[PDB]
């Protein structure tokens, strides 16, 4: 379940990032937005991808994203 | 009789994309609802106000229904006081909604072997739609204060975004065929009755 379980972070992203956008004014919604897009792009890429390392690389990066959009959630 | 013209909906060869959904107008025909509700094969059945099994004993002006593709997951944003990124960008259904949501899974259609990229959902927009609204522009949207000129690029985005349905996708991201029939009464003799 390993190309699964990244997705499921990938979505978490995007909802995240969507619910932003009708929060964050200036350079915080522009952050966002580029988010938002980044996750969706990435799913697409997840899909058609192979060796596991490419897999994990994804992971890693839209995990550092999603701890750093909640920090624009609780201000 | 003259049977309402429902197998030109479900068994459809093609279905829009959701941020382009297609409405088919069934008017001065007979309605059998009872061929859809007993065929077992939908995963989602939902009737909001009318209940599935009195729907028969009733007469419309209209009946409208709203084609679309989405990923399972997102189906259950197809109802009623929800948000998401369908509900919000994509189909809008009004919290007083009289009507039947009802889906089922094509991944054995609308997937295919290295990714289907064919279907495409509202990524982003200035605002949310209203009930019953659509948009079809593919006008660049601007993520900040800096001008797009129609350009995509840096914080420059295309508005639409597709989806990668493929036949070994998790459940939650297989693709799912929905029909929304909404029902309205107006003043007009009402012309789409049940057996
Ligand atoms: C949508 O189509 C299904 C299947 O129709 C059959 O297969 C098609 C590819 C084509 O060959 C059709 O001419 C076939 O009839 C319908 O399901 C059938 O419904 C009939 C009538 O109730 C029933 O006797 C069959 O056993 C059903 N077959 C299966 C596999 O369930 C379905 O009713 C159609 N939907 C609508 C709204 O008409």
């Amino acid at each position: 379940e390993l190309e699964e379980q990244v997705m499921h972070v990938l979505d978490q992203v995007s909802e995240l990032a969507h619910e932003l956008l009708h929060k964050l004014t200036g350079e915080e919604l522009e952050r966002a937005a580029y988010f938002n897009w980044w996750a969706t792009e990435m799913m697409l890429e997840l899909i058609k991808s192979d060796d596991e390392r490419e897999i994990r690389e994804i992971e890693e990066e839209a995990r550092r994203i999603l701890e750093h959009l909640e920090e624009l959630a609780r201000k | 009789t003259n049977l309402c013209p429902f197998g030109e909906v479900f068994n459809a060869t093609r279905f829009a994309s959701v941020y382009a959904w297609n409405r088919k107008r069934i008017s001065n025909c007979v309605a059998d609802y009872s061929v859809l509700y007993n065929s077992a094969s939908f995963s989602t059945f939902k009737c909001y106000g009318v209940s599935p099994t009195k729907l028969n004993d009733l007469c419309f002006t209209n009946v409208y229904a709203d084609s679309f593709v989405i990923r399972g997951d997102e189906v259950r944003q197809i109802a009623p006081g929800q948000t998401g990124k369908i509900a919000d960008y994509n189909y809008k259904l009004p919290d007083d909604f009289t009507g039947c949501v009802i889906a089922w899974n094509s991944n054995n259609l609308d997937s295919k072997v290295g990714g289907n990229y064919n279907y495409l959902y509202r990524l982003f927009r200035k605002s949310n739609l209203k009930p019953f609204e659509r948009d079809i522009s593919t006008e660049i949207y601007q993520a900040g204060s800096t001008p797009c000129n129609g350009v995509e690029g840096f914080n420059c985005y295309f508005p639409l975004q597709s989806y990668g349905f493929q036949p070994t996708n998790g459940v939650g991201y297989q693709p799912y065929r929905v029909v929304v029939l909404s029902f309205e009464l107006l003043h007009a003799p009402a012309t789409v009755c049940g057996p």
